[PDB]
């Protein structure tokens, strides 16, 4: 069909594009830190055994 | 995000309309419109065969 | 610091636009513009069959 | 014969230019992504293979 109200390529090259700038955004934080963990979200079980050894 | 392309796309084949499909219909019609008009014209002329009889 | 941080971010998930999607919305409109002006110009041309049948 | 009531070429040209439309939407969906396989209608043993391999 040729229809002109609704675009789905559209939409999923949106999701597309959003995931890859996530990506990159989160790369760029963990070279502008340092370190592989910088929350929760990364590793909870390092981050606990890393407050142990950092202790 | 996934289901709602999904979706979209399943309302978009039930709602929109389909432009190629409607473009020939409105020719056609067009066409037949003119066609009509012309044979109403030369149907009311159709009276005038007595006025030679008389 | 980090709380401002954590904050701003949240405030731009309700307040800015989507750049990918207003983008789109915008192209479509576009075109329905363009074909509604074609359709309107179109139809204002209906009331010519009288002359026809005049 | 000349009628005004049916018109076949229209038809097939309606159903060739849907063919060709539905092959750039895929093609621009691969190129987007990145991904020959985004789907099961793509190739159905890749992608087991693949999900074992990524394993």
């Amino acid at each position: 069909a040729i229809t002109v109200n609704t675009n789905v390529t559209s939409l999923k090259a949106q999701k597309n594009l959003n995931t890859s700038a996530s990506d990159l955004a989160t790369s760029m934080e963990r070279l502008s830190s340092g370190l592989r963990i910088n929350s929760a979200k990364d590793d909870a079980a390092g981050l606990a055994i890393s407050n142990r050894l950092n202790s | 995000a996934n289901t709602q392309a999904n979706v979209a796309d399943a309302k978009s084949r039930i709602v929109d309309v389909d432009f190629a499909k409607e473009t020939s219909q409105m020719t056609k019609n067009q066409v037949l419109q003119q066609t009509g008009s012309a044979m109403l014209a030369q149907a009311n002329q159709l009276p005038q065969v007595a006025l030679s009889l008389l």
